[PDB]
C-alpha cells in the first residue's frame, strides 16, 4: 500500500526481521531512515503533553540500555504493538551493543501507534551522558556524528513523567525536593537538556533508599536519595497509590519499596553482562491490578 | 485505594542469551509480529 516518505512499515519489518536470527545481528537502516524516525517522533512528542495522562490497560517497562534482542523478547512475550499498550520509562541507549536498533524500533512504534505507545526520558537520553556511556561511539561507528546530534535534539523533546488513571505516578528516576505541584512538571518547556540539578534532574536521577529518613545525597554524584516517609507524604498529598520508576538494576526485574508504595522496574536481563538479573514489565489492567511479566536468564 | 497487586498472575519466560527472540512467543513462530493495517482498539492518552 501507500509507502509514505518515512518508509515506516518497511523500517519496522526490517527491524523485526531478526526475530528469527541469532541474537547479535545488526539491522543497518539508512541514515535518512533514522533521521526520519527522529524528526517525526520529535513532532509527535511535542504535540503530546510533557506530563502524560494515560489510561489502563498498559504494560510499563524499565531500562533497556541497547539490549536490542531483549527488547524483542519483551515484545514477543508481552505482545507486539498494538496488541498491548506500552509505556517505557527511559534509558533506551548506552551500555549495550545495539542502542541504535533499540531506539529506532521504539521511535518507529511511537510514530506507528502514537496514542498507544509512550516513551519517557531517562537520564541516558542526554548528550552529556550518552556521549560517554556508548551511544555516541555507536552512532559514530555505524553512522556519523551528525546523526548522534539528531538523536540528541529528538531526546530533548521526550516527555518526562506519566500518571496512569490518576493513581500511578511514573518517571525514570524518582522524586524531587522541588516537586510540589504537578503543574511544575507541566511548565517545563521543550526542547530542553537535562540540567545538573533541579526538578528535571531529580525526576531522571533520584533513587529510593530505605536507610535515609528524608533526603540524602546520591552516590551517582548528582540529585538525591529519598526515604519511605518522602514517598508516603508524596502519595498522600497528590491522592496517588504508587510510584513506578526504573533507573536501578533489580535482581527480579521488579522490586518494591516502602510497603509497595513504590516499584522499581528494570527490563534489561543480565544487565550489560555484569549482573545476573531478570528483566520485567508491569502489566496494569483496567482495574489497576498490577502483575509482572518476567524474562529470566537460564543458560 | 484502587491500585492492587496480583502477584499470583505473574508469568515468567526463561531464555538463553543465544536463543532466537521468537522462541519466547507463547503461541509459537507462526504469530504475526506486525500487521501494517492493524488498528488499535482505542487510545489510552487523555
Ligand atoms: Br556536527
Ligand atoms: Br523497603
Ligand atoms: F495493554
Ligand atoms: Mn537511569
Ligand atoms: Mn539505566
Amino acid at each position: 500500500g501507500h509507502m509514505g516518505s518515512l518508509n515506516l512499515d518497511s523500517i519496522i519489518g526490517r527491524l523485526l526481521e531478526v526475530r528469527g536470527s541469532r541474537p547479535g545481528k545488526n539491522v543497518q537502516l539508512t541514515e535518512n531512515e533514522i533521521r526520519g524516525l527522529c524528526l517525526k517522533s520529535r513532532e509527535i512528542f511535542l504535540s503530546q503533553p510533557i506530563l502524560l495522562e494515560l489510561e489502563a490497560p498498559l504494560k510499563i517497562c524499565g531500562d533497556i540500555h541497547g539490549q536490542y534482542y531483549d527488547l524483542l523478547r519483551l515484545f514477543e512475550y508481552g505482545g507486539f504493538p498494538p496488541e498491548s499498550n506500552y509505556l517505557f520509562l527511559g534509558d533506551y541507549v548506552d551500555r549495550g551493543k545495539q542502542s541504535l536498533e533499540t531506539i529506532c524500533l521504539l521511535l518507529a512504534y511511537k510514530i506507528k501507534y502514537p496514542e498507544n505507545f509512550f516513551l519517557l526520558r531517562g537520564n541516558h537520553e542526554c548528550a552529556s551522558i550518552n556521549r560517554i556511556y556508548g551511544f555516541y561511539d555507536e552512532c559514530k561507528r555505524r553512522y556519523n556524528i551528525k546523526l548522534w546530534k539528531t538523536f540528541t535534539d529528538c531526546f530533548n523533546c521526550l516527555p518526562i513523567a506519566a500518571i496512569v488513571d490518576e493513581k500511578i505516578f511514573c518517571c525514570h528516576g524518582g522524586l524531587s525536593p522541588d516537586l510540589q505541584s504537578m503543574e511544575q512538571i507541566r511548565r517545563i518547556m521543550r526542547p530542553t537538556d537535562v540540567p545538573d540539578q533541579g526538578l528535571l534532574c531529580d525526576l531522571l536521577w533520584s533513587d529510593p533508599d530505605k536507610d535515609v529518613q528524608g533526603w540524602g545525597e546520591n552516590d551517582r554524584g548528582v540529585s538525591f536519595t529519598f526515604g519511605a516517609e518522602v514517598v508516603a507524604k508524596f502519595l498522600h498529598k497528590h491522592d496517588l497509590d504508587l510510584i513506578c520508576r526504573a533507573h536501578q538494576v533489580v535482581e527480579d526485574g521488579y522490586e518494591f519499596f516502602a510497603k509497595r508504595q513504590l516499584v522499581t522496574l528494570f527490563s534489561a536481563p543480565n544487565y550489560c553482562g555484569e549482573f545476573d538479573n531478570a528483566g520485567a514489565m508491569m502489566s496494569v489492567d483496567e482495574t489497576l491490578m498490577c502483575s509482572f511479566q518476567i524474562l529470566k536468564p537460564a543458560d | 485505594k484502587k491500585v492492587t497487586f496480583g502477584l499470583n498472575r505473574n508469568m515468567t519466560a526463561e531464555f538463553k542469551k543465544t536463543d532466537k527472540s521468537i522462541l519466547v512467543s507463547p503461541t509459537g513462530p507462526s504469530r504475526v509480529a506486525f500487521d501494517p493495517e492493524q488498528k488499535p482498539l482505542h487510545g489510552v492518552l487523555k
